């Protein structure tokens, strides 16, 4: 499956979490930003790689990246 | 086990396939306050029963799209929908929401996963980890 | 699933994509699972052995088929009137008309006509009978067997070379310069002296009697006593007839210069002295690098010593960078090979070496086009693999502040000035062409902007051409450069001043315009390749491109959209410009030489200054016989070329379907087809092992480019061969 | 004795033969004759058409030099007025709006001052504000 | 009158109005999809003709794809 | 009508059914599909859904229209070509006072229009003489335009074959260049969007092809009496 990595420039804006259509991301308490929350990717085995999370990130470049790796049935989005 | 009356639907050719009976399928359950009509993620419109409704789909993305439609396209907001994964062996795995709290909001008890302690500009050069089985982000 | 064994990520893919990518990444030994450097180098060594054996087998097959089904012994009796034969035709799908049409060149069956120009080569090097060709084919079979066994052998555990052996640059350079180049050239000179020259002078010499036939009347005495001039006395006179003893001299090493009066090719003795001299020079060069005796230079100290106050660190630590990176070496080799192939084409169409090959115009055109296309492909590959090196094997800290890292410091300036020069060429070249077209179309062809190629004509004069009347250097008899008593000058000046050869062809305004267009194409293709190679590491849009590999689809529609952002995509874009530039080059060469051969230089000179003349006098005019290969009234020998012409025009268009339409449409269509198959009775009994999916984005680009390039090459080859064969063949 | 392959159009038989049938470009019937007499000065090839020589010699300075200065002056004018207008706009608290909606007074004022663009350019280069320092320019990651 | 005797006029008129018609048909195919994306409301289209369009569309597309392939081959 | 008419009419049927397939798939699957279950939320005109699911380029209805424009062009080109050649070969011509009819192209349609080589040689190459040899006459404005048609078409391929990331990087370098001289524009230049790139490519493509055909037809028909 693909790998979703989140770096320390996240500001807890939750935009990446809301933009995720397959419910891969989540919010976990943190202490490095004002919101005291950081994104997390506990269910990367369901990610397809649509890059909506990257599209929604407001920080300079991205605090979240998706690297496409091994393709499974879930990752390839196959209904058959 | 899973309990619920299927919504009133005439059926369509965009429904399940052999994967559901061979690999896996998904189920979504929700309590509608009143009977109404909602758009099938597979095409067409279906009338959903008052009370508990249960629906089978082929992909998790379709189930979550239906859940988003339920949450955002009805004045009485449907917040109790649960999405499970159904294996051919009969085992039911509960998927969404993970802990009864929507991921859009922070809830104490979750464990950070996939979080790096460095900026994206501090990743190592490939030449330092070549001939290894890793990637610059993986290290 | 087992295949592919070298990548578990692909092997666990349920879709058919595993079948595709497994082929694509098959020969990428670096990214295989559990790959070490030593295993990488040993596998590459064996694979290179395999490619060498394949080359030898291909040459052996050419020789064998020519000997078996050709007319070599008949062709040597009349090289200017008999078509050489490539191989026989056995097509059960043929009809009576095709059988009658293709029975050509005096054969008794359907047969092809060779255009590789190998009959002339075999005639020139000495072989004259079919048994010699057969013996050569068998010997090449044996050589291929030996190299295959060597590849097997140096793979066994007792013979696998160590990593330190591979990274020995000095010994490799010494052996491959003194031995591979110098000794082979010396052996070729010995072959020419001992066999080729006597055979061309009528005296038959072979394995049976080369031990008792001295190539020169004075054997090894003048050579060893320093009286070398003896070997240059009594050359071949102007009345010499190739392959006979009429007018044949006895000199084995001369400096006649120019061309043979009869074969319109270089004298064989000139080739002998040339290859002998370069053999001596290469043998001297191969004793430069220190290996095991203390003496000799060491590359690292030479590289680290050539610093500079302006470039910073100069060439420091470049030795490690080049030695530890196979992609750097591959790019250097590919660039050098492409330049050398271009040189081969340019110096071989104008300085023919084989007898009676300048009179076979079709083979000359085919050879030029072939080797120029090969050179273009190699030059693209050099930049591609250099970009791969930048992505993978470039260490910024090791190369800190040297030339390699300093290139990336002013890369923006590079791309900016290269864009400016490309735009400057394109604007004012298309403007001149369109101006000439518009003014000619309005019935006033006298207002055309015609610029004389002054500098090129000055260069031609400096080399000795007296047509332009510049009277400079070798064209000036009073100058010192023409009064040095060089043995080649009387022959070279005679050859260049004749208008019967391609040696320094006369030029006009159309040649000026087309050379500047070729310059535009070269600079633009270089712009694409260089920009991709420099931005492969990263850019503003993607600061971390290196973390995403050399070839990746995109970064999604976010950040404004990132279609075609990988370096692989830069190569993909540059391939089209390479093909277009090669098309311009070959069109110019072919039209100019059609005018030269027919003697109607006036047509090209008048009509090449505006694009409508290119469209009408070259494309429309020379397609008359090609498209008439098969007709409602009958079929002639050009039928196969017309069919391949249409075949290329079809594959070229087919490539557009992958190049334009993209993945999602076909993915949804495949969804519908999957549903249809699953719901059909009597068909559900059969199910696919791999879930059918649409081709990936990068795979789609590659497939479209492949169909495009194949159609391009086939169409142009068919048109060129048919036009030249109908006009002159 | 240069251009031995080129001849003056005055004594070129092909040019002379084809010059009596020159088409009239404009409504003036003498345009063909004027073109025929004006093109007799240049050098013609065997095809009868005039050619241009740009080796640098001043005898043929009309072929390339005079038009070269003529074009360069205008191009410098345009570039300088555009650059100066852009720089002046850059400090108006909404440069983009004044980039789409042209400040016609300021635009024409900068237009009328472009004939001194070489002196202005050399003055800017000497003053050091023509070229920015490499440390002050955004650059992509290496 | 005299339109048939003027071959150029015949060819020009035919080709011109043919191209116009083709463009208009493509525009129909476009703005229909625009309507479907924007103005389609499933609530008021329960088990009508449009719903049964959206409910056996896969059979439509599959049979149409087959007929397209068959026509392409056998033509 | 003969064998050639049968083949061409069924070719027309094939092209029309294919164009209908493309446009109907665009309309039917506009709301959603198996690949993308919430397509309608993205809108009518969106470029893609990302490289996920293996790649989701051109899934919107707008992209279906963009793909159907090419097929409509191909079908209408074949239609007008068939009409022109058949009319020239078996209908138009001249009548002698004896009553005999001599057609423009001597009735070669029935024997040549059955092969692709026939279309290439006896229609395109044969009838393009009147437009390529138009220079120096009143018809020259057609010949120029003919070449113009052959140009923009090719030009369009530089939008359809490429993507916007490469152009964005090139614009970054050029912006650095203009920044060095302190002449960078206030309006930041950006490469065309994916949808805009596709639209520009298809527009210039159709323009070039249609202009080519118009010039060819006019120069041919104004020269056959
Ligand atoms: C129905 C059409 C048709 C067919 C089937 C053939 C068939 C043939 N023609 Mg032919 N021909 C045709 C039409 C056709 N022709 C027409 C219209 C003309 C013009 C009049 C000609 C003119 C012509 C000439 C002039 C010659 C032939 C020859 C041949 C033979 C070549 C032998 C061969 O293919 O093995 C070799 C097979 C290959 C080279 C394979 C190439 C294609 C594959 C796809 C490439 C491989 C890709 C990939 C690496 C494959 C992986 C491995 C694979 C097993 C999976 C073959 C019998 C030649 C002949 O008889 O000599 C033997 C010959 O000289 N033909
Ligand atoms: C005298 C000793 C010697 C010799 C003869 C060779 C010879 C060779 N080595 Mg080598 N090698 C040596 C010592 C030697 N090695 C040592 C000491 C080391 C260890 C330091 C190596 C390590 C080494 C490696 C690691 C590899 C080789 C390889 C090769 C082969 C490359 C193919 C090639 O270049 O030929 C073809 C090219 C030529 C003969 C010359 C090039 C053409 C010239 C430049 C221009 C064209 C001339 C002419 C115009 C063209 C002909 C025209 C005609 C057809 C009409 C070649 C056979 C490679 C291989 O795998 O081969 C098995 C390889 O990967 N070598
Ligand atoms: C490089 C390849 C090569 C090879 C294998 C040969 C081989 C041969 N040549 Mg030859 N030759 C060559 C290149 C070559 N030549 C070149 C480039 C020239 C310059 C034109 C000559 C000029 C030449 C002449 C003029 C004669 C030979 C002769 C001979 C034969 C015996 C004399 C000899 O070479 O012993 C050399 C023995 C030595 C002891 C030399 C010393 C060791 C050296 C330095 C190594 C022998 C078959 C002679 C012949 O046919 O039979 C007598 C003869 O008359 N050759
Ligand atoms: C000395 C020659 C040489 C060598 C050793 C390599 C070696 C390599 N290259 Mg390279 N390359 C070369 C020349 C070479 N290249 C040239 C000349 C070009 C310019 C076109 C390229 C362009 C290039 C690119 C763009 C890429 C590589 C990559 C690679 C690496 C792995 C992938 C690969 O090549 O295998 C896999 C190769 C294939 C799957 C090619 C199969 C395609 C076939 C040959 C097309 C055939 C067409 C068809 C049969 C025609 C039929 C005709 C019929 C109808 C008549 C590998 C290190 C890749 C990389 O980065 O990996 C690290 C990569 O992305 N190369
Ligand atoms: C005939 C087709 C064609 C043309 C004209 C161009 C032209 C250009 N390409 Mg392109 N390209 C093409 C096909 C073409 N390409 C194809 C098929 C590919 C493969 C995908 C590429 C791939 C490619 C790449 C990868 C790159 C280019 C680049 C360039 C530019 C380099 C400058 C140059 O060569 O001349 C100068 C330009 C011209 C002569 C074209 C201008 C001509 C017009 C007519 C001028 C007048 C404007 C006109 C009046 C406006 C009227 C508008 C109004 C009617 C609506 C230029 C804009 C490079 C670039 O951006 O360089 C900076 C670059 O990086 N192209
Ligand atoms: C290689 C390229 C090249 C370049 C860059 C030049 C450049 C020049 N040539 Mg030139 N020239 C060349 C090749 C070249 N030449 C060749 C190949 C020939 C042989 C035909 C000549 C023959 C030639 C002659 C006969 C003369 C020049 C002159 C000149 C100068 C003209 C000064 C001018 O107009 O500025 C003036 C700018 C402003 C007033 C502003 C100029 C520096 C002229 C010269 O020497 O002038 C001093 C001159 O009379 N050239
Ligand atoms: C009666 C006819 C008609 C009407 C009223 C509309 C109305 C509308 N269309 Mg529609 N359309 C039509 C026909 C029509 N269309 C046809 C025939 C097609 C097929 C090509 C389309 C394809 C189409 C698409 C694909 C889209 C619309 C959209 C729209 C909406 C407005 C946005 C727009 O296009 O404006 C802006 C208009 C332009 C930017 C056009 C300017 C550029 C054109 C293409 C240049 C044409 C060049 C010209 C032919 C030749 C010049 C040569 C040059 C050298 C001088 C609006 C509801 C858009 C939408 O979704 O809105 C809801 C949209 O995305 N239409
Ligand atoms: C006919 C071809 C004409 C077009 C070809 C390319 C045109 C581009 C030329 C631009 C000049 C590039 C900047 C020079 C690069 C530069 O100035 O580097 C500084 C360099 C001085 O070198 P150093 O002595 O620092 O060291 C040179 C080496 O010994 C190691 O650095 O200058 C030269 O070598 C000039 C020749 C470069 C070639
Ligand atoms: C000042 C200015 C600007 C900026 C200008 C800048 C920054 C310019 C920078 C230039 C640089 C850095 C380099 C320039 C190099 C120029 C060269 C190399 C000129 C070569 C000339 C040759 C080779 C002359 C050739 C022969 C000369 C001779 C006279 C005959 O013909 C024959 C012929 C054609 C051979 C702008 C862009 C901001 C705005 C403009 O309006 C003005
Ligand atoms: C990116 C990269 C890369 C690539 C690049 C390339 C590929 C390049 C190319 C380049 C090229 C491809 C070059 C070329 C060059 C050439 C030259 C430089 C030449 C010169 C010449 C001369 C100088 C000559 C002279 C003369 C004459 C003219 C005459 C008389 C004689 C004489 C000889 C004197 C690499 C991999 C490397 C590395 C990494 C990065
Ligand atoms: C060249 C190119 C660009 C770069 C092109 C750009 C930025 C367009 C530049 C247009 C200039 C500025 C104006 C020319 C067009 C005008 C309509 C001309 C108007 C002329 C009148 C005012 C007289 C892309 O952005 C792109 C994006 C996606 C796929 C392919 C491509 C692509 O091929
Ligand atoms: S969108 Fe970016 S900044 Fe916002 S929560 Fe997600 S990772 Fe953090
Ligand atoms: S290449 Fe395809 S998936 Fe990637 S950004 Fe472009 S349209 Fe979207």
């Amino acid at each position: 499956s693909h790998s979703v990595k989140i770096y320390d420039t996240c500001i807890g804006c939750t935009q990446c979490v809301r933009a995720c259509p397959l419910d891969v991301l989540e919010m976990v308490p943190w202490d490095g930003c004002k919101a005291a929350q950081i994104a997390s990717s506990p269910r990367t085995e369901d990610c397809v790689g649509c890059k909506r999370c990257e599209t929604a990130c407001p920080t300079d470049f991205l605090s979240i990246r998706v690297y496409l790796g091994a393709e499974t049935t879930r990752s390839m989005g196959l209904a058959y | 086990e899973l309990s619920g009356q299927p919504p009133k639907f005439g059926g369509s050719t965009g429904g399940l396939l052999s994967k559901a009976n061979r690999e896996e399928k998904y189920a979504i359950t929700w309590t509608s306050a009143s009977e109404q009509v909602f758009e099938m993620p597979t095409g067409g419109a279906a009338i959903m029963n008052e009370g508990e409704n249960l629906l089978y789909l082929a992909r998790k993305e379709q189930c979550l799209a239906l859940g988003t439609q339920l949450r955002t396209k009805f004045k009485p907001k449907i917040q109790d929908y649960k999405i499970y994964r159904v294996y051919p062996s009969g085992e039911v795995q509960y998927l969404h929401p993970a802990d009864g709290v929507f991921p859009e909001k922070v809830n104490e008890g979750r464990e950070a996963q996939g979080t790096k302690t460095r900026r994206i500009g501090q990743n190592p050069e490939p030449v330092t980890i070549k001939f290894s089985g890793k990637a610059p982000y993986e290290v | 699933t087992k295949f592919p064994k070298f990548s578990q990520d692909l092997a666990q893919d349920p879709t058919t994509r595993r079948i595709w990518y497994g082929i694509a990444t098959a020969h990428d030994f670096e990214t295989h699972d559990g790959m070490t450097e030593e295993n990488l180098y040993q596998k590459i060594f064996a694979s290179h052995f395999g490619h060498i054996a394949i080359i030898f087998l291909w040459t052996s097959g050419t020789l064998f088929h020519v000997a078996w089904q050709g007319n070599f012994e008949q062709w040597i009796k009349d090289p200017l009137n008999i078509r050489p034969i490539a191989h026989a035709i056995w097509d059960p799908h043929f009809g009576e008309g095709a059988v009658n049409a293709f029975t050509q060149a005096g054969a008794s069956n359907p047969v092809n006509i060779a255009y590789s120009g190998v009959y002339h080569w075999f005639y020139t090097i000495g072989m004259t009978t079919n048994q010699e060709l057969y013996s050569g084919a068998v010997f090449l079979l044996v050589l291929a067997s030996l190299f295959l066994f060597a590849g097997w052998l140096h793979l066994q555990p007792k013979f696998r070379p160590s990593l330190a052996w591979f990274k020995n640059a000095e010994s490799r350079l010494n052996h491959h310069l003194a031995g591979l180049f110098g000794v082979s050239s010396l052996a070729w000179a010995g072959h020419l002296v001992h066999v080729a020259i006597p055979e061309a002078r009528g005296q038959h010499v072979g394995w049976d009697n080369f031990l008792s036939t001295p190539p020169h009347p004075a054997g090894l005495m003048p050579f060893f006593t320093g009286n070398w001039g003896v070997y240059a006395a009594d050359p071949d006179t102007a009345g010499h007839i190739f392959g006979t003893s009429e007018g044949a001299g006895t000199a084995i090493l001369t400096f006649l210069g120019g061309f043979h009066p009869q074969t319109e090719s270089l004298w064989l003795t000139d080739i002998a002295h040339h290859h002998l001299a370069i053999a001596v020079i290469f043998i001297i060069a191969g004793h430069m690098y220190r290996t095991n005796w203390g003496i000799g230079h060491s590359i690292k100290e030479i590289l680290n010593a050539h610093k500079g106050p302006l470039t910073g660190a100069g060439h420091t630590n470049l030795y490690d960078t080049i030695n530890n990176s196979l992609h750097f070496q591959l790019g250097l080799a590919l660039a050098s090979l492409g330049v050398i192939t271009s040189l081969v084409a340019q110096h071989m169409y104008s300085l023919p070496s084989y007898a009676f090959i300048a009179q076979d115009h079709t083979t000359q055109a085919a050879l030029y086009t072939h080797h120029q296309y090969i050179a273009g492909f190699l030059m693209v590959g050099a930049f591609a693999h250099g970009a791969i090196f930048f992505v993978r094997d470039y260490d910024p800290v090791a190369n800190k502040d040297n030339v390699l890292a300093r290139m990336l410091e002013h890369k923006e300036a590079l791309i900016s000035h290269l864009s400016w020069v490309s735009l400057f060429l394109g604007f004012h070249t298309l403007g001149l062409y369109v101006h000439n077209d518009v003014v000619v179309a309005f019935g006033t062809p006298e207002k055309q902007i015609l610029i004389e190629p002054v500098f090129a004509q000055w260069i031609q004069a400096t080399s000795g051409k007296a047509l332009y009347g510049f009277d400079v250097l070798l064209s000036n008899p009073d100058s010192i450069a023409s009064t040095t008593g060089a043995a080649w000058l009387p022959g070279w000046l005679d050859a260049i001043n004749s208008g019967t050869n391609s040696l320094f062809l006369t030029i006009g305004p159309g040649d000026f315009l087309v050379h500047h267009a070729i310059a535009l194409g070269l600079h633009t293709t270089a712009l694409i390749l260089i920009k991709g190679a420099l931005d492969a590491r990263g850019s503003k849009l993607m600061p971390d491109k290196k973390d995403f590999g050399y070839s990746f689809p995109c970064d999604g529609p976010g950040r404004g959209g990132t279609c075609d952002i990988s370096a692989w995509d830069a190569f993909y874009l540059a391939m089209f410009w390479m093909l277009n530039t090669l098309g311009w080059l070959t069109f110019y060469w072919h039209w100019k030489h059609l005018g030269v051969w027919s003697g109607n230089v006036a047509q090209f000179n008048e009509n090449s200054t505006y694009l409508m003349g290119w469209f009408r006098d070259y494309l429309w005019a020379n397609s008359a016989q090609l498209i008439n290969g098969y007709n409602p009234y009958g079929v002639n020998n050009l039928s196969v070329w017309a069919w391949m012409f249409l075949f290329g025009h079809l594959v070229w268009a087919t490539g557009f379907m992958f190049l334009i339409s993209w993945r999602g449409y076909w993915q949804e269509l495949i969804e519908t087809i999957v549903w249809a198959h699953e719901r059909t009775p009597l068909a559900n009994l059969v199910r696919w092992k791999d879930k059918p999916v649409a081709l990936s984005i990068v795979q789609a680009r590659l497939v479209g480019l492949a169909h495009f390039t194949v159609g391009y090459v086939l169409t142009y080859a068919a048109f060129l061969i048919a036009s030249t064969a109908g006009k002159f063949g | 004795d240069d251009f031995a392959n080129l001849t003056p159009c005055s004594e070129n038989p092909a040019y002379l033969a084809k010059s009596k049938n020159f088409l009239n470009t404009t409504n003036d019937p003498n345009s063909g004759k004027i073109r025929a007499e004006r093109y007799a000065s240049a050098l013609c090839g065997p095809e009868g058409y005039p050619h241009l020589i740009v080796d640098g010699r001043f005898t043929h300075a009309g072929d390339f030099l005079i038009p070269s200065i003529l074009f360069l002056y205008i191009a410098g004018w345009i570039g300088w007025v555009g650059r100066s207008y852009l720089i002046e706009i850059r400090e108006s608290k909404n440069p983009e709006m004044q980039e789409v909606v042209i400040n016609v007074p300021l635009a024409i004022k900068k237009m009328l001052g472009g004939f001194l663009w070489p002196l202005a350019a050399v003055g800017e280069y000497t003053s050091g504000k023509l070229v920015m320092k490499d440390s002050e320019i955004p650059t992509s990651p290496r | 009158p005299y339109q048939a005797i003027d071959y150029a006029t015949q060819l020009s008129l035919f080709t011109h109005h043919m191209w116009i018609g083709g463009f208009l048909i493509v525009g129909a195919g476009a703005h229909g999809a625009i309507f479907m994306v924007r103005d389609y409301d499933p609530a008021k289209n329960v088990n009508n003709l449009l719903d049964r369009m959206l409910r056996h569309r896969d059979a439509i597309i599959s049979h149409l794809n087959w007929v397209c392939i068959f026509l392409g081959f056998h033509s | 009508l003969g064998t050639a008419d049968f083949m061409v009419h069924h070719i027309h049927a094939f092209t029309i059914h294919v164009t209908a397939l493309i446009l109907l798939k665009g309309v039917l699957y506009a709301r959603s599909s198996r690949l993308v279950p919430d397509k309608a939320n993205l809108g009518f005109r969106f470029p893609c859904d990302g490289p996920g699911r293996g790649g989701t380029c051109q899934v919107s209805g707008w992209d279906h229209v963009f793909l159907g424009l090419f097929w409509m062009y191909n079908s209408l080109s074949i239609v007008i070509f068939h009409f022109s050649w058949k009319m020239q070969s078996d209908v138009w011509g001249t009548v002698s006072p004896d009553g005999s009819v001599t057609h423009v192209t001597l009735g070669n349609f029935a024997q040549s229009a059955i092969t692709i080589n026939g279309w290439l040689r006896d229609f395109l190459w044969a009838q393009a003489a009147n437009v390529i040899n138009s220079y120096g006459s009143a018809l020259s404005a057609y010949g120029i335009m003919f070449l113009a048609g052959h140009f923009v078409f090719a030009f369009s391929l530089m939008f359809l074959f490429s993507g916007r990331g490469y152009w964005q990087e090139l614009i970054e370098s050029i912006v650095w260049a203009h920044n060095k001289l302190n002449v960078a524009p206030a309006i930041q230049p950006r490469a065309l969007s994916i949808i805009q790139g596709r639209a520009v490519g298809v527009a210039h493509y159709l323009l070039g092809g249609i202009v080519t055909t118009w010039a060819f037809f006019l120069a041919r028909s104004l020269s056959i009496g």
